[PDB]
């Protein structure tokens, strides 16, 4: 009380005086509005949402060199004087972005894909970790990277893992859905993405499964060819227009990369095109090892035995197998999972991958 | 009083949540005025952040560097040099 | 009494919040929270109804029979419409089809319910109009001696927020009140051919009018004494809520053959 | 009249000339401005144009584009393109309304003739259909003599000779040679142009046609 | 409504509709931008026709270059029945 | 004197005359020669 | 107090004093853009009955996770991402979705894919992002995607890639849920009988893990479906549903519902206050006539 | 410290402001697209009453008014898009645009290459650089310098980088309009933007208006519309008109970019639209060498590099590809943890880049 009160009363007093004087002038109902522009006659033209618009004086709460257009400010009754400034609302990462903040997984949990991991690293994780090489040398780390592999198998895993390691907002775009089939929707959607990303940097623009603007055409006509081409061109121009060493990073994703033009990749910004190699034997042990941790099982299971008979199979297969084996236990009314179950799941997935007869198996 | 907050680092030894509670805590310290308090905070933050490094503590100390209160800037930069120790250079460059 | 008297603004009651207090939306665009009278609070109080508002008072002056109007042109009521079995003979399949679908619940709701089959509540008519189809629709209304309410369904299409939702609401209410009745939707395909494949954009204003029509249509007609008949220049697909059982249950064809 | 055929010769420039000569008020009316997304207002604009044009007579109404009092197609997308059918129709209905009196002229201009409603079949509409060809040796040479007043030359330059040296040049392109002839001059430290300076100008791009061909081994 | 009412008073009358594609389209592509205003218009003309009010001292004459952006409703007898062609 | 109210008309017991104001409102005035016939012509303020 | 107020609260504020005097209710916008809640559904397994093979399968994939989550986690099986139902059209694809929703006592949320096709900048994008938020609050849920399905029970709607683009988004979102949140309480239901609405993400593991088969009705099965529909209404009491059922061959669950409604017009004409067995035989004869089409 | 000084500023600002509000209250009260002084008690004609709106009109033909200095009132005020006009109370700027575009005053990317783009840079230099530095030279000759430039080969060839660099040197604005966005499907909207860009352009004269991609918009016109070539041609045809219709040459520059050369129309080629065709397509062996040499100066390197050898492995390149070889070569070194670059690394980067470009 009393100890506090002696420091408190004057510390209270300077803030209160400023505040008092503000509130009297600021007296409600005061309409909130948007700065349209800040003018040559030192006025600001404002767009009022009450429908008039005005040339307005500023009361320096913070200065005009600290204020920019489109910012929200609080406006007087009629002359619309800037009585105080406001913080912006409804930042649009809740409308064009599906957000995965501090996403899961890491490099250790799929390890054995180690050589590819260094590649992905060198463009994304590593500049953050060690700025210095990149700065001293004067050349920039690749803005954007392309991952090709397959969903839930290796493409997605690498992307979760790296993004989390750099502690950037993984912001997930559905490529196909941009796909909106009418002249106005896509190029804006794309612009609005890039804008919000650069503002609230460092940020990951993850474009999932872009297959459908992967065409280029020699001539453009009509609406039926031009729409597609406008969307493609918008990505190409923004890249070509700006340059960033990691205010915006891009991961582009597609199953295979032979459906992307080499003139949309754009060497010299996107320098890395990184592959997906299958999990080998060491990796299978690992992928399994992580998935058997979560489990309650029987002691007759041999992690080793099942890996050895698997012929160079995808990380997907390994996930699938665990998921499949749990079901054979659940149906039989039990929580223990015997070896025989893992083996049946392994036999089934291994057959389907290794089916390709008379042209693979000649 | 200066020593009480210094003491809290040593009390918060072996205590997982409490290390987290520090980030809530130094918030409280900013509310409370007084030169004795303003001088103490770079040091409080410095001791905790070299027996448990805090990105938040570095982020705050950069601002204290460019402080118009003389004693605060003094203590922040010595503190900041304490955090960067263990290497020569890093972010510290 | 005198304080609460003409001139008056019209509003609509949306819902009662608590005792002696109600929310109204007036038609202008200004929404008010107002008092209701204590002798209007009990036994005359409906959750949505049409009201008489004072323009200074901000109080419930009067409760209105629901027929409050819109800045769109008013719909047509024709008690005993004058087309009454003109064209007949050789329309044998289409006359029989109409007859069991449209006439019988209006004369007797109660037999359908007793069987326990659902009565047709809404019917969809497809094939040309003005070539044998319309004639029959009008004739049925006249023979059942129900009011023909000819309701202009390409006329929601107002270009403003919601006048149009207010008007549909008035019309379904007024139909159940003035039962037996036909609400006849001329070209329903105007306010319900939209998004099946992300084509036929620009139809954001009719989406509110659509929700309003479904809540009124399905929520009444539980025994059926008021029929809705849907009309389309040939055929058009509709948004999935109309088409499912409980609404447009009979889908009647005009023969190619 | 309706004109189509290539500008880049001074199509715009000719239109204004006619305007000056007859003592018409030149009114540039931009076809995209009518084409309003709002009701009718565009129809009214067409009528106001006639109304002022009739008060100001002589007048040429010079129509930038033809893509928005036309391009209506013959398909069922002529539905969407209503605003453009209506602005046009009215302007024609209004001209034949007053065909005997010559007060107002209508000229439309484009690179090339577009799909339109019939209107080339009638005196009171846009009867006349005027083609622009390309220049010839006499024409290039006059165009060069107009050019050579404006800017310095060393007064030795022979338009006829340069005209033989340029193949399938248009008027605008002879004007871009004069600029390139000056870019040689700019590098050379000359303030005029000799014959050579112009010959070298032709060799460089003008961006639609340039005579410089002599490669093949 | 005004156009029809006045036709009845001032009957005989010619009601001349200049290029019918805008009050009697077909739809742009089956889609809509503004081609619902066209439908709102078009239902009103079909309604007066179908109605109890009958055309005989009010005559309506439709004009358009092409019949390939007339609605199918109109092309059906009983909303137009007489079709004069220019030979 | 301006500010004054104009009216944009598009309209060509005793006689009634309808004026259309640009505030999009129709108003009654008489045309009994209290208000002269030559003060109405369409298309005009 | 400020803890009564919240973001997106609807409040009454004095026009007189500008003081927020009471709180109404919170509002929303996707819930009236053709997305909707249907609490405690009226579908049962007896409704489209004769689903035995499916019943056990569907119980384990959907019902067990929902009823008992801890159990799935500890056992060593992560919860299945999606189910796609594939089998003959017009059965009770939609019906099944609602039945399961009822059983676990979860909210049935019907999504029209195309509606989620606004032609403005992002408004469509916005609704898609909000669809997930809403369902996370409303957990548990069956999120049933309408307009990917061809069924005679409701209607075949959907065309183009306009519900294939949407169908993809649903599958990304399941990754996302196992992802940063590490939860799943929300299961997404595909139904289809069509090859021109599929994805390659549909065909991919770790993206959708169960393909559960929808049986064709049979003579035993038709009887079960028929039995439910005739005992929600008035009927003769000596009835042999078995007899009727043998007469229908080829006929989906939707047809068993049509038989009753066609039988009813016969009952209604002859001014009965119940339907009889007779009407049902004649009704089966009517449907068989249609199937045989030239 | 920081807090007391911020309050001191508020207090000071505020008092002036309160007084000023009351004065504004007593009188009952620049870009703009119509003027709208919604009252006008103060101020043919001998007094102003000007208010340009659909719902009402107040019309006076005569502006000026050095006393009272007009303006005030219901504030949007200045010149009109109907020409009644607030002529000269508080700065009008010829119907000035409230529709924005992205402005980048002095874009920063200086001189990416100066060797091996030697001719292409020099073309820019004559047209753009020298007429800002000396207008009198150009004048004396009597020539007008190229209005428009077309830059070809693929975009992002270092096409952008070079353009930006001359813009920095002259202190000139980049005015970016991106072709693809314009595309609306609502009546007239795109062409409207184009008129206001040029009105705005004339005000801001000394500017490079960058028009991204003519493959995007104005790609055909041979269709005679289609719904998607009909707004698109409308925008396009309007944009040309403005250019031959005159905007000042030797100030305002328009630069076009194109990946592919099959979109071009005779309308587009002609002078008063495009005059220059600058290459950024395929350079020489000597040329590839210079651009390699130039990006690796800034880098540390350990010895044994000859640029000629690096150049040799390219059978055909574009400028984009070259930029990729230096930067990729550096990455192999960083993985091994290195600051220096080696002959081996450069070879390794050529092999990767070309092969991906194929197909």
């Amino acid at each position: 009380f009393v100890s506090n009160s002696e420091i408190l009363k004057p510390f209270e007093k300077k803030q209160e005086e400023e505040k008092k004087q503000l509130e009297e002038i600021r007296g409600n109902p005061l309409s909130i509005g948007t700065l349209e522009e800040i003018i040559d006659d030192d006025h600001a033209i404002v767009t009022s949402p009450t429908m008039p618009d005005y040339y307005v004086s500023i009361l320096s709460f913070v200065d005009k060199e600290l204020l920019e257009p489109g910012c929200s400010v609080l406006l007087h009754h009629k002359t619309m004087s800037i009585v105080g400034v406001l913080q912006d609302d409804a930042d649009p990462m809740v409308s064009v972005m599906k957000m995965d903040k501090s996403p899961t997984e890491s490099y250790s949990d799929i390890g054995g894909l180690e050589s590819q991991i260094q590649e992905i690293k060198e463009s994304v994780e590593l500049p953050l970790t060690h700025p210095e090489l990149y700065e001293e040398m004067g050349i920039k780390p690749p803005k954007g990277v392309i991952l090709y592999g397959a969903p839930g198998t290796g493409k997605t895993l690498l992307a979760k893992a790296v993004a989390n390691q750099t502690s950037a907002t993984f912001l997930r775009i559905v490529g196909s859905e941009l796909i909106q089939k009418y002249l106005g929707d896509g190029p804006r959607l794309c612009r609005q993405i890039f804008k919000v990303a650069g503002e609230n940097a460092p940020s990951i623009v993850f474009i999932d499964e872009i297959d459908a603007i992967g065409t280029k055409r020699y001539d453009s006509n009509s609406g039926g060819e031009r729409e597609i081409q406008r969307t493609m061109l918008e990505l190409l121009n923004q890249l070509d227009g700006f340059d960033d060493r990691g205010d915006v990073k891009v991961i582009m994703a597609t199953n295979k990369i032979e459906t992307l033009d080499p003139a949309l990749i754009r060497p010299g910004r996107i320098d890395r095109k990184i592959l997906f190699e299958n999990p080998d034997l060491s990796t299978k042990k690992k992928i399994l090892g992580i998935h058997t941790s979560k489990m309650n099982l029987s002691e007759d299971v041999n992690l080793e035995t099942l890996v050895t008979t698997k012929d160079d199979l995808s990380g997907a297969d390994i996930q699938a197998m665990c998921t499949e084996a749990g079901l054979l236990a659940l149906r039989e009314r039990r929580m223990q999972v015997t070896a025989e179950d893992f083996k049946q799941a392994k036999e089934r997935v291994m057959k389907n991958k290794v089916e390709e007869n008379l042209e693979g198996l000649y | 009083l200066a020593y009480a907050v210094l003491g809290i680092a040593l009390i918060a030894l072996g205590e997982d949540i409490g290390k987290e509670m520090s980030l809530r805590h130094f918030g409280h310290l900013m509310h409370y005025g007084n030169e004795h308090i303003r001088r103490m905070v770079p040091l409080a933050m410095g001791i905790v952040s070299v027996s448990d490094p805090q990105m938040k503590v570095f982020d705050t100390l950069t601002r204290f560097s460019h402080d118009a209160d003389l004693e605060v800037s003094m203590n922040s930069i010595f503190a900041m040099g304490l955090c960067g120790a263990g290497t020569n250079n890093a972010r510290l460059a | 009494k005198r304080i609460q008297s003409v001139p008056l603004v019209i509003g609509q009651f949306l819902e009662p919040i608590d005792q002696n207090t109600g929310i109204v939306s007036s038609t202008t665009g200004m929404s008010y929270v107002v008092r209701i009278l204590s002798t209007l609070d009990r036994e005359l109080l409906k959750p949505s109804m049409s009201v008489a508002l004072h323009r200074h008072s901000n109080a419930l002056v009067d409760i209105l029979p629901p027929d409050s109007d819109s800045s769109i042109s008013v719909m047509g009521e024709n008690e005993k419409p004058d087309v009454t079995y003109a064209d007949v003979g050789g329309l044998d399949m289409q006359k029989q089809e109409i007859r069991e679908a449209v006439e019988l619940p209006l004369v007797q709701a109660d037999l359908y319910e007793q069987i326990g089959i659902d009565p047709p509540r809404g019917v969809l008519l497809y094939g040309p109009p003005g070539t044998g189809k319309t004639m029959l629709v009008k004739a049925v209304a006249n023979s059942t001696k129900a009011a023909f309410i000819r309701v202009n369904g390409s006329e929601f299409v107002h270009k403003y927020l919601g006048e149009g939702p207010r008007m549909v609401r008035d019309v379904f209410r007024l139909a159940r009140e003035n039962a037996p009745s036909i609400i006849f939707i001329d070209e329903v395909d105007s306010i319900a051919t939209k998004r099946f494949d992300a084509q036929t954009g620009s139809d954001r204003e009719v989406q509110r009018i659509l929700i309003e029509l479904l809540t009124q249509m399905d929520g009444f007609d539980q025994s059926t004494n008021v029929k809705v008949i849907m009309a389309t220049n040939r055929a058009d697909t509709l948004d999935p809520a109309l088409l499912r059982p409980g609404r447009l249950d009979r889908k009647i064809e005009f023969p190619s053959l | 009249a309706l004109m189509y055929g290539p500008p880049g010769t001074g199509k715009t420039l000719l239109a204004r000339a006619c305007a000056a000569q007859t003592n018409a008020t030149f009114l540039k009316l931009a076809a995209p401005q009518l084409v309003q997304m709002y009701i009718g207002e565009g129809a009214k604009l067409v009528r106001d144009a006639f109304a002022l044009a009739k008060e100001k007579a002589p007048t040429i109404i010079f129509i930038d584009e033809l893509d928005a009092i036309g391009t209506k197609r013959f398909d069922s997308e002529k539905s969407g393109d209503r605003e453009v059918q209506r602005t046009m129709l009215e302007l024609l209905n209004q001209l034949d309304g007053f065909s005997s009196d010559d007060r107002v002229k209508v000229l439309a201009a484009t690179n090339r003739v577009d799909v339109l409603d019939p209107a080339l079949l009638r005196s009171g509409r846009l009867d006349r259909k005027i083609e622009f060809p390309l220049p010839s040796e006499d024409s290039r040479a006059q165009i060069l003599q107009i050019h050579s007043r404006k800017m310095t030359t060393d007064d030795d330059i022979n338009w006829q000779e340069l005209a033989r040296s340029t193949d399938e040049f248009n008027g605008a392109q002879l004007k871009a040679v004069t600029v390139e002839a000056g870019m040689i001059a700019l590098r050379n430290g000359q303030s005029s142009v000799k014959h050579e300076d112009f010959v070298e100008g032709i060799s460089e791009v003008q961006a639609r046609k340039s005579k410089s061909v002599s490669f093949y081994a | 409504r005004e156009m029809f009412a006045y036709a009845k008073e001032h009957e005989p009358c010619i009601i001349f509709m200049d290029e019918v594609d805008a009050i009697g389209g077909r739809r742009f592509s089956e889609g809509t931008s503004a081609d619902r205003e066209i439908q709102r218009t078009l239902m009103e003309l079909l309604t007066q026709m179908d109605g109890f009010d009958n055309l005989g001292q009010t005559k309506i004459i439709m004009a358009t270059n092409r019949p390939d952006t007339l609605d199918p409703a109109l092309l059906r007898p009983g909303r137009l029945d007489r079709k004069v062609e220019i030979p | 004197q301006l500010p004054y109210l104009v009216a944009n008309v598009v309209e060509v017991v005793g006689k009634a005359a309808v004026v259309k104001t640009s505030s999009r409102q129709t108003v009654f005035l008489p045309m009994v020669g209290l208000v002269d016939p030559d003060k109405l012509k369409p298309n005009d303020l | 107090n400020v803890k009564d107020l919240k973001a997106s609260q609807r409040v009454c504020l004095r026009s007189d004093s500008y003081m927020l005097h009471k709180v109404l209710e919170n509002k929303a916008d996707p819930l009236v853009s053709l997305m909707m809640v249907e609490k405690v559904p009226d579908s049962t397994y007896d409704m489209v009955g004769g689903l035995t093979k499916q019943i056990k399968e569907i119980k384990e994939v959907i019902e067990l996770p929902v009823k008992h989550p801890e159990l799935f986690e500890s056992l060593g099986i992560a919860q299945p991402k999606g189910v796609i139902l594939y089998g003959p059209p017009g059965t009770g694809k939609t019906l099944l979705a609602r039945a399961v929703a009822h059983h676990t006592d979860c909210k049935f949320i019907r999504v029209s894919g195309a509606e989620l096709v606004q032609k403005y900048i992002g408004e469509g994008s916005r609704m898609v992002r909000e669809l997930f938020v809403m369902a996370r609050e409303h957990a548990p849920s069956i999120i049933f995607m309408d307009e990917i399905d061809s069924i005679g029970s409701t209607r075949v709607e959907g065309s183009g890639g306009g519900d294939s683009e949407v169908q993809r988004t649903m599958l990304e979102l399941l990754n996302q849920l196992d992802g940063f949140e590490t939860s799943k309480n929300i299961k997404i239901i595909m139904a289809t009988n069509r090859l021109d609405i599929l994805d390659p993400a549909l065909l991919r593991p770790g993206r959708i893990d169960r393909k559960i088969e929808f049986p064709p009705p049979s003579v035993a099965a038709r009887a079960e479906i028929l039995r439910i529909h005739s005992r929600k209404m008035n009927l003769t009491r000596g009835i042999n549903l078995r007899k009727v059922a043998e007469k229908m061959n080829g006929c989906s669950g939707a047809d068993v519902k049509g038989v009753c409604t066609e039988a009813g017009m016969y009952a209604l004409r002859e001014r009965r206050i119940h339907v009889t067995q007779e009407d049902f035989e004649l009704a089966v004869g009517k449907v068989m006539n249609k199937n045989q089409e030239t | 410290l920081k807090q007391t000084e911020n309050d001191l500023k508020d207090i000071e600002a505020r008092i002036k402001e309160k007084a000023g509000v009351k004065e504004s209250d007593t009188g009952l009260a620049h870009p703009l697209q119509v003027a709208r002084c919604t009252k006008i008690i103060k101020g043919e004609d001998a007094k102003y009453v000007i208010n340009l709106k659909q719902i009402a009109k107040f019309v006076v033909g005569l502006g000026e008014r050095v006393s009272p200095t007009d303006i005030e009132e219901g504030m949007r005020v200045g010149v009109d898009r109907s020409k009644y006009n607030i002529e000269l109370p508080l700065p009008p700027r010829i119907d000035p645009s409230v529709t924005m575009m992205t402005v980048e005053e002095k874009p920063d990317v200086t001189y990416s290459d100066v060797g091996g783009c030697k001719d292409q840079i020099e073309k820019l230099r004559e047209v753009v650089e020298l007429p800002l530095l000396s207008p009198e030279r150009f004048a004396t000759l009597g020539i007008d310098p190229p209005k428009g430039i077309l830059l070809y080969g693929p975009p992002g060839t270092g096409k952008t980088l070079c353009a930006r660099a001359v813009a920095n040197r002259t202190d000139a604005t980049f005015i970016r309009v991106i072709g693809s966005e314009l595309v609306q499907k609502y009546v007239g909207e795109g062409a409207r933007m184009v008129r206001e860009l040029f009105e705005m352009a004339r005000t801001k004269k000394a500017c490079i208006i960058f028009f991204d991609e003519i493959d995007a918009v104005g790609g055909a016109r041979f269709d005679d519309g289609a719904g998607g070539d009909n707004e698109v041609q409308r925008t396009m045809l309007e944009l040309i008109t403005q250019l031959d219709g005159f905007d000042p040459r030797g100030n305002i520059k328009v630069m076009f970019a194109t990946n592919r050369p099959n979109t071009l129309d005779p309308a587009l080629l002609r002078p008063g639209r495009i005059d220059r065709k600058v290459e950024f397509s395929l350079p020489d062996l000597e040329g590839r060498a210079n651009i390699f040499r130039i990006h690796s100066k800034s880098m540390s390197v350990e010895r044994g590099i000859r640029w000629e050898l690096i150049s040799r492995l390219c059978p055909n390149s574009t400028g984009a590809e070259l930029r990729s070889v230096c930067t990729e070569a550096g990455m192999f070194a960083i993985r091994a943890r290195r600051k220096v670059a080696t002959e081996k690394d450069f070879l390794k980067a050529v092999d990767k880049v070309i092969s991906g470009y194929k197909k």
